[PDB]
């Protein structure tokens, strides 16, 4: 009859064709993935480009459907999705050139190397070696020259190309109404045409400029302890009231303070909690800690997994000829069928990757009976948030003593709480600042407020204000530090880190006020708590058909990001801050670098 | 009948209809090709711009879950007319003393 029938018809048409079709993409990379062979790795990529054809061919009639008088949020939202052409607004030349960039910027951070300058025979390339450089080596001098030869092989080479993904992204972001490509990655976050949750693209830079500001007191306070302590281990080069240099973060960009945990220890002589030896005594396998990890998910009130979830899962390396990819990564293959790829072994790291993995199931298998555009997560927050909600209330110890892993008779004290919170922190505090400070950066870029020829000119300089953190060596106009970054140079948004970061412990909040625990949320255990997982299940069932600002306004109380969740769990750590930064200064100074004179 | 009727790509032998001009009534049944008109232009016997090809395939896979996956459903009305009995059940029956 009306205009509304076109709409209702067209997507019930390619929510039956683009399921089917999707799926075969994603069993394709299954098959790949389980089995790395020449032959399941062409069916892999002609699966993607069978798929991705047919997006860009349903494209016509979406654009048909003017979205203006429109009210109704599910047609949309899901015509949305057809009628932004993305990359095909421009030439072919263009496009092609863009992934040839992308392509040869992979390359050249994939690649990299570093010899030693007195040992010229022997590069370490990007994995294993300068990796472990960065975290388990303590030495000075090899920690500066994976940094410093790091930024002149690799970070160098990355600039020239850098410029061209630039401006290439610009015209195409530009093209399908935008200011720029950062712009568009704020657009995942966008709402329109809904009363009181709407949100604008834009407000994410006042979002993370706001939270910011209140992670600064809780940042600053750390900052001076790490400072301090590294200090003992380099008094030649780091002051008591300077910035830390950037080669001693603990990795080769400067993101996590997690291998620092070594250097940074509040309680050498306390015991913490791990229950590597409780579980091969018990005779635990890849199957048990997968399936005792169930109980959990069941015991909150979440709905269980089925019969081939298990039966197809994999859980080691079915040998070298046949040698799979032993990354965690939680798989929707279609059709209700989830299955999870894991090399697991016994020991409580892969314990709780186990809860995080299968945690994303719980995500995915919830508004799997939405359709098909709208089968997917709201924001790229919500989908690795709730992962790390599950397994953290996994490794509290309360739930490993009812379990039966830790014994009962293990003592808990405020020091040995420390020990395990402050580890967080390095990780957390520790990162989400970093993440503001890239992609703010970056942000402007892609706007254009900095020259091409600035970029490490202000990139150094937002180091020392927002991080307080300085180069070992200075470097001129010809380098680009966060091109040699893996989310940069592989077109991968960096914000969803920050986002996810404080969004963790909003839903924290939330599950914890459902299952009734009392004091700060290190101590937090939502297990046996039948409550906890049914108000979960109501967010996690909503998928992308509702805004992401109505998920949060009536589960975890707010609208936007919040700092308030991040210092109720790190409550007493900000006492043990304040205690041992009693003999140090709080916050950093800019007038300091290890090359000063 | 998911180890019966399954097949690698999906049973297209099995189809059903998505969308008709009106609902049918009791125990009816439709087979036309007819398109779903929803505007007022012809669709001149092809889809597009409101306009839709009513009937579709069913994805019947190995890899279905639950609630995709085929089930063999057979309907048993019965029906008390005027006309006499024409079927009934089974009766019991013991030895003879």
């Amino acid at each position: 009859s009306t205009i509304e029938e076109q709409a209702k018809t067209f997507l019930d048409k390619f929510n039956h064709e683009a399921e089917d079709l999707f799926y075969q993409s994603s069993l394709a990379s299954w098959n790949y993935n389980t089995n790395i062979t020449e032959e399941n790795v062409q069916n892999m990529n002609n699966a993607g480009d069978k798929w991705s054809a047919f997006l860009k061919e349903q494209s016509t009639l979406a654009q048909m459907y003017p979205l203006q008088e429109i009210q109704n949020l599910t047609v949309k939202l899901q015509l949305q999705a057809l009628q932004q052409n993305g990359s095909s607004v421009l030439s072919e030349d263009k496009s092609k050139r863009l992934n040839t960039i992308l392509n040869t910027m992979s390359t050249i951070y994939s690649t990299g190397k570093v010899c030693n300058p007195d040992n010229p025979q022997e590069c370490l390339l990007l994995e294993p070696g300068l990796n472990e450089i960065m975290a388990n080596s303590l030495d000075y001098n090899e920690r500066l020259w994976a940094w410093e030869s790091w930024r002149s092989e690799v970070g160098k080479q990355l600039r020239p190309l850098y410029e061209e993904y630039v401006v290439l992204k610009n015209e195409m972001a530009r093209a399908n109404h935008y200011e720029d490509y950062g712009d568009y990655w704020r657009g995942d976050y966008e709402v329109n045409g809904v009363d009181g949750y709407d949100y604008s693209r834009g407000q994410l830079i006042e979002d993370v400029e706001h939270t910011f500001e209140e992670i600064k007191p809780l940042y600053e306070h750390l900052h001076a302890y790490v400072r301090a302590k590294l200090m003992n281990a380099y008094p030649s080069y780091i002051s008591p009231i300077g910035c830390l240099p950037a080669h001693l973060l603990g990795d080769m960009w400067g993101r996590f303070w997690t291998n620092l945990y070594s250097l940074t220890v509040p309680f050498g002589q306390k015991p913490n909690i791990d229950v590597t030896d409780a579980m091969v005594d018990q005779a635990w396998d890849a199957q048990r800690i997968f399936k005792e990890a169930e109980k959990f998910f069941v015991s909150v009130g979440l709905p269980n997994m089925t019969q081939g979830f298990w039966e197809n899962s994999m859980l080691t390396d079915p040998g070298n000829v046949q040698k799979a990819v032993c990354h965690p990564t939680a798989w929707d293959l279609g059709k209700g069928d989830f299955r999870i790829l894991m090399c697991t072994k016994v020991t409580m790291d892969d314990f709780l990757t186990a809860h995080h993995e299968m945690g994303h199931i719980q995500y995915d298998m919830a508004y799997a009976a939405q359709p098909f555009l709208l089968r997917n997560g709201a924001n790229e927050g919500f989908h690795e948030a709730v992962g790390e909600i599950m397994s953290l209330s996994a490794a509290t110890p309360k739930h490993l003593k009812s379990i039966g892993l830790l014994s009962p008779d293990f003592q808990e004290d405020n020091e040995t709480e420390i020990n395990f919170l402050l580890k967080q922190a390095l990780t957390i505090v520790g990162t989400l600042p970093f993440t503001y400070m890239l992609e703010k950066w970056r942000w402007m870029v892609f706007k254009g407020e900095i020259p091409k020829d600035q970029w490490m000119k202000k990139w150094w300089e937002m180091k020392r204000e927002i991080v307080g953190v300085v180069e070992p060596v200075p470097h001129d106009e010809t380098y680009c530090d966060p091109a040699s970054l893996f989310h940069v140079s592989n077109d991968y948004s960096f914000i969803r880190y920050y986002t996810r970061t404080l969004y963790q412990f909003q839903f924290q909040e939330a599950l914890c006020q459902a299952a009734k625990h009392e004091g700060p949320l290190h101590k937090c255990d939502i297990s046996n708590s039948t409550e906890a997982g049914q108000k979960l299940f109501n967010m996690l069932r909503l998928g992308k058909s509702e805004p992401w600002t109505l998920a949060l306004e009536n589960v975890v109380g707010a609208k936007n990001m919040n700092v308030r969740p991040l210092l109720n769990y790190f409550e007493p750590l900000f006492t043990w801050l304040k205690d041992q930064n009693k003999n140090s200064f709080v916050g950093w100074s800019t007038d300091w670098s290890p090359y000063a004179d | 009948s998911n180890n019966l009727d399954s097949k690698v790509g999906g049973n297209y032998n099995y189809r059903y209809r998505l969308f008709r001009k009106s609902n049918l009534k009791p125990f009816e049944r439709d087979i036309s090709t007819e398109i779903y008109q929803a505007g007022s232009k012809p669709c001149n016997g092809v889809e597009g711009f409101n306009c839709y090809f009513p009937l579709q395939s069913y994805g019947f896979q190995p890899t279905n879950g639950v609630g995709y996956q085929p089930y063999r459903v057979v309907v048993l009305s019965f029906e008390l007319l005027h006309a006499p009995a024409t079927v009934c059940g089974p009766k019991k029956s013991t030895n003879l003393v």
